[PDB]
RNA sequence: CCGAUAACGAACGAGACUCUGGCAUGCUAACUAGUUACGCGACCCCCGAGCGGUCGGCGUCCCCCAACUUCUUAGAGGGACAAGUGGCGUUCAGCCACCCGAGAUUGAGCAAUAACAGGUCUGUGAUGCCCUUAGAUGUCCGGGGCUGCACGCGCGCUACACUGACUGGCUCAGCGUGUGCCUACCCUACGCCGGCAGGCGCGGGUAACCCGUUGAACCCCAUUCGUGAUGGGGAUCGGGGAUUGCAAUUAUUCCCCAUGAACGAGGAAUUCCCAGUAAGUGCGGGUCAUAAGCUUGCGUUGAUUAAGUCCCUGCCCUUUGUACACACCGCC
């Protein structure tokens, strides 16, 4: 009841292969995982069915292992297929949500496959320019100098 | 050595001064000694009949 | 005293009605309540997990205040400013599906019905219970 | 500031005072009433400006001769 | 010249579909109230239509 | 003016001091109590409402942008 | 009326017709002392009267 | 009797200096139930004096773009500030506000055109209208610059700026700028 | 105690926000748009709406029955139009059905408190010109 | 304008004028605007209210079955003139202040004599002269380009945060558009399906009849966040879905999930502005198969400072100099 810090608390704690804060709210603290935003964190925690007002160190270890399974395998846990990151993948055609350095692997893969096929988007990516059709006469000068 | 602060009552406004009109010449007599009337240069919109604080008595207002 | 909903504070009245609909289990909810966004201009899910009962409570007094309010009327009512990112803000309407689900749920609850023209209106039992809860919440508010 | 009259209203007031003096008066409403009928002013604005100047000159002439 | 490609380009919309009803220019065309008029032309004929700068 | 690093929750040293010293000074507000005890501020609001439900203070304003509490009147 | 058009477009169309008519009559009777033209439109018929210097011409 | 914000009678107040006595509108006829009345007090000269002072407080409070049209927010701000100062002092919030205004008002300033070629800063006195304007402006901007980057709220900082100005505690923003202005007035009097 | 047809209808408007009060004989009660003034939406201005009745007290409001309908404008304009509608309707009903020798001592309180309670504010808006964002603000310019 | 006064009497521009806005419980009238009262209800009420209350529920032009215009609409008019009074002034033009008054300077349009070798031949079947005219600088179709980036300048939007952000709830606008001669392109309520962007079926509106009682934003009320480049910011970038079109890649637009960059109030410099004004804040029109970060209009919330000056920056007038008169881009 708005009590002191319990003994079973972690102020910095490890999830997958990266650490997340403890003082933050439980949903906002886990968005630091590279690939999950506020909406995904909130929906997977609502499916985790726990107290949302408690911080990240008040999450007991069984709740840790509970939330990570949901966040890793959303499609079995009634998460809508339109909610996911890798909808209709170009490799397997199977929806998934990519997290941490897995997302880094996927993005690097997209860049290098576009580079291999020598598409205009891939060439713009390699040259570091803009890829979404916007102008380049006046902007980007911070990144260029 | 420091002169005591007192008040002066505006009798009438003489004109605008300060090379930009920012100041306003006024004729004021102290209610403490109603015989003595001096010109002072004020800062801000001042009407006739209002009073204002004066930190000194000897000092008068020159042009500008 | 004959107390009508127009005689009571709406901030308290809405939560009173939502509490009543929470008490009565006849009202139905869709399974996607905890997942979907309430509008195009919303940036986050609603904080309350009873937001559906809140929505029904709001639209109940809205249809009481004026009838003929269809799904589009509900979405215009519940619409809000869209931040548009870097573009200047604008107005966007609410979700059509959430208005459809709430109005159809009230219709199944059978205190609202389709009119001789478009839109829906309260049954007399609807305002009967609305003024009942308004009277009891007014008594609790005053004393 | 900016309430000065014009020569068009001033001269017409002078002429009507000099020609029809006896009928005029010291009431503005009366002055505009007589002016409305004995003079042809297309506009109400010009009409009552003429009447006001006529009244002011009436106040002047009742206590001192003027250029009129 | 050949019948098929002399007009094969669709111009059922866009700026090429419409033109000024006075000078056939497609720039600054005013389509309000079905005017369909080049602006420098409408400023010329404004009095005739009945448009008056009341203010 | 380099870092705050406030306590998100209480401990042994802070909870007892809050309980013993809060009902003495005139101004009982979430921001002021956060300044005094280096607490987070969500915790300050929660602790203020828990102390109000304990009865060691009385509510004053209760506005959605800022609440005011005050020490008990002595009599 | 779905076949009929808005009153705004009606007045716009009539003004456009008057302008085109006046321009064409100018370019047609410039040497004939063209001065002006007017139209009285009634549902029965329209009467167009042309003011010129030499109506014999 | 007037009960601005439902309390804090304005009949028990007083002004120590006649110069601001006729230029403060906290009196019974210029006492309003709320600090919100657009009576067109800027239409001609010297009408902001007839404007009630607590209206002026929110008037000078709403500044700096993000809140430039909001009067209701500044009204609830002055409401909460009055509540806070009365809780932590016990005397009349309006009376202590008047005392804060009087303490903060800079009696002298400079003209900056004391000579034509070079800046000279001839020291001159201040009309009472400029006095009240400078005082309220300094207080409002003092609260603004007190609570821009902290947990401390605008109502709290307006309250304690008024308290510090009333007591002349030398740490208030308005008091400090007044002190600096008097210092430069003596510097180039 | 049974005189019928004792009714007036007095409007009050400011900034394209009109509010008409229908005043008639009845029990002392108040309602704007079918809800009491105490249950108004911007309650931070609720003292402005209860201000006219607290001026002369409920004693002269005990024998009156008034209902107001409001349309147009925004919230603050609605508030000001409502209060001036209330004051004007009360003073007009009073002057109509009883003597003005006692209407003076209620009109003078209103005028000495705030002229807007009986005289509407004429200022509405100014036109935006094609040189800048608004009525008098102009667009930027650069010489270099 | 007054006043001196070899000038008097005029004329144009200014003013005047037209429109705009506030005031008329005065007039003219309104089932394409309504308001009261009445009769049906519907519900709250019975402690008892009972001529109790709410209804943008239904009617009293469903025509015999009520009135009126207060609200709205727009015509005729009126109304404000420094009119009254105190003071200043040559006591003149006028100025300041105050009462009564809705209003004691509302905004605009038009704008002289002239000049700028100012801009436009790319607005024109306006136009002299010249260039080209069949391997066309005519014209049509296809593709690209008009977007392209070491850097520099201008107009803008977005923020930098707790005076805030998020969630929900309460909640009030006015300008104004809306189905097409070419020309195939309208505005849209309601019901259903989708989470969204969208799709389907039924209508209404060529318009004070429908969209629409324009349920807007901002703001207001509660919760959560907590000084952390943080739940501020959403730049960049990935994956996926719909819309328009013949065609979307150089991403047309919009939607969902993803990364979260700079940015912590801005050096020298410099813009705009006096009352419903700056500003914040949305909404219409123009653009349009698709569309606004632009612009033109409207509405909401709504201030600070000043009633002055020639210090700066420009402009005019008088005097003056001139060897200039093609008029200093001069002459020599
Ligand atoms: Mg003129
Ligand atoms: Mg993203
Ligand atoms: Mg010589």
């Amino acid at each position: 009841m708005s009590l002191v810090i319990p003994e079973k608390f972690q102020h910095i704690l490890r999830v997958l292969n990266t650490n997340i804060d403890g003082r933050r709210k439980i949903a906002f603290a886990i968005t630091a995982i590279k690939g999950v935003g506020r909406r995904y964190a909130h929906v997977v925690l609502r499916k985790a069915d726990i107290d949302l007002t408690k911080r990240a160190g008040e999450l007991t270890e069984d709740e840790v292992e509970r939330v990570i399974t949901i966040m890793q395998n959303p499609r079995q846990y009634k998460i809508p297929d339109w909610f996911l990151n890798r909808q209709k993948d170009v490799k397997d055609g199977k929806y998934s949500q990519v997290l941490a350095n897995g997302l880094d692997n996927k993005l690097r893969e997209d860049l290098e496959r576009l580079k291999k096929i020598r598409a205009h988007r891939g060439l713009r990516h390699f040259w570091g320019l803009r890829v979404r059709g916007q102008h380049t006469k006046t902007t980007g000068r911070r990144g260029r100098t | 050595r420091v002169q005591p602060i007192k008040l002066a009552r505006v009798t009438k406004v003489l004109g605008r001064t300060g090379s930009q009109g920012q100041c306003t010449q006024v004729r004021v007599e102290f209610m403490d000694d109603t015989s003595r009337s001096i010109i002072r240069n004020v800062k801000g919109p001042v009407r006739e009949g209002d009073v204002l604080t004066l930190l000194e008595s000897e000092r008068e207002a020159r042009r500008l | 005293p004959g107390v009508t909903v127009k005689d009571v504070n709406q901030q308290e009245f809405v939560r009173a009605l939502a509490a009543f609909l929470k008490k009565s289990g006849k009202l139905k909810v869709p399974e996607w309540v905890d997942t979907v966004k309430l509008a195009k201009h919303k940036e986050l899910a609603p904080y309350d997990e009873n937001w559906f009962y809140t929505r029904a409570a709001s639209t109940a007094r809205h249809l009481y205040l004026r009838g003929g309010a269809g799904v589009g009327s509900m979405t215009k009512i519940y619409g809000g400013r869209q931040r548009n990112g870097v573009m200047p803000s604008h107005f966007s309407r609410g979700s059509k599906s959430v208005a459809r689900r709430v109005l159809q749920a009230l219709e199944g609850l059978k205190m609202v019905e389709k009119d001789q023209d478009g839109g829906r209106k309260l049954t007399p039992q609807g305002q009967r219970d609305l003024d009942r809860i308004a009277g009891q919440v007014a008594a609790a508010n005053k004393k | 500031m900016g309430r000065v009259r014009t020569k068009t209203v001033k001269k017409a007031a002078r002429v009507i005072i000099e020609k029809y003096y006896t009928r005029l008066g010291n009431d503005f409403h009366t002055n505009k009433r007589v002016c409305e009928e004995i003079a042809i002013i297309p506009s109400k604005k010009l009409r009552n400006k003429i009447a006001g100047y006529v009244t002011h000159l009436m106040k002047r002439i009742q206590r001192g001769p003027v250029r009129g | 010249g050949h019948q098929q490609l002399y007009w094969s380009h669709p111009r059922k919309f866009g700026q090429g579909s419409r033109s000024c009803r006075v000078c056939s220019n497609r720039h600054g065309l005013i389509r309000k109230y079905g005017l369909n008029m080049c602006r420098q032309c409408f400023r010329q004929y404004a009095k005739d239509i009945g448009f008056i700068k009341l203010d | 003016r380099d870092k705050l690093n406030n306590l998100v929750l209480f401990d042994k040293a802070t909870y007892d001091k809050l309980c013993k010293e809060v009902p003495n000074y005139k101004l009982i507000t979430p921001a002021v109590v956060s300044e005094r005890l280096k607490i987070r501020g969500s915790l300050a609001r929660a602790a203020l409402q828990e102390l109000l439900s304990k009865g060691l203070i009385k509510l004053v304003s209760k506005h959605r942008a800022q609440v005011i509490y005050t020490r008990n009147t002595k009599g | 009326m779905a076949v009929q058009i808005s009153k705004k477009r009606k007045f716009v169309a009539d003004g456009i017709f008057k302008a085109e008519l006046n321009e064409f009559l100018t370019r047609e009777l410039a040497e004939d002392g063209y001065s002006g033209v007017e139209v009285r439109v009634t549902p029965t018929r329209t009467e167009i009267i042309i003011l010129a210097t030499r109506t014999q011409n | 009797d007037i009960k601005l914000f439902g309390k804090w009678s304005t009949d028990d107040v007083q002004i120590n200096d006649i110069s601001l006595q006729d230029y403060i509108a906290v009196k019974e006829k210029y006492a309003k139930y709320l600090p919100h009345s657009a009576g067109r007090y800027a239409a001609k000269r010297f009408r902001k004096a007839q404007c009630p002072i607590v209206e002026r407080l929110t008037n000078s409070m709403m500044m700096h773009g993000r809140n430039n049209g909001k009067k209701l927010m500044t009204v609830r701000i002055v409401k909460h500030a009055f509540e806070i100062i009365h809780l932590l002092t016990g005397e009349n919030p309006l009376q202590v506000l008047v005392n804060a205004i009087i303490n903060s008002g800079p009696r002298e300033d400079s003209t900056r055109i004391g000579r034509a070629g070079t800046v000279r800063r001839q020291a001159v006195d201040v009309s009472p209208l400029r006095r009240v304007n400078q005082a309220i402006w300094l207080l409002c901007t003092g609260a603004r610059e007190a609570a821009f980057r902290n947990i401390k709220t605008i109502a709290e900082c307006l309250a304690d700026e008024l308290i510090n100005a009333a007591k002349g505690s030398s740490n208030s923003y308005a008091i400090k700028k007044k002190d600096e202005l008097e210092r430069v007035a003596k510097s180039n009097r | 105690s049974k005189g019928p047809l004792q009714s007036v209808q007095v409007f009050g408007r400011k900034k394209t926000a009109t509010a008409v009060a229908h005043c008639k004989r009845g029990n002392g009660l108040i309602k704007v748009n079918g809800r009491p003034l105490e249950m108004i939406e911007p309650r931070t201005l609720q003292y402005k709406l209860l201000e006219p009745v607290l001026l002369l007290g409920k004693e002269r409001f005990a024998g009156v029955d008034i209902r107001v309908r409001v349309k147009g404008g925004g919230h603050v304009a609605q508030i000001y139009a409502i209060r001036q509608s209330i004051s004007k309707a009360l003073v007009a009903y009073y002057q109509k059905y009883v003597d003005e020798a006692s209407k003076k001592e209620i009109k003078d309180i209103l005028i000495q408190y705030d002229r807007t309670l009986l005289v509407a504010d004429p200022r509405r808006c100014e036109s935006k010109k094609f040189g800048g964002p608004g009525a008098r603000a102009r667009y930027q310019k650069s010489y270099r």
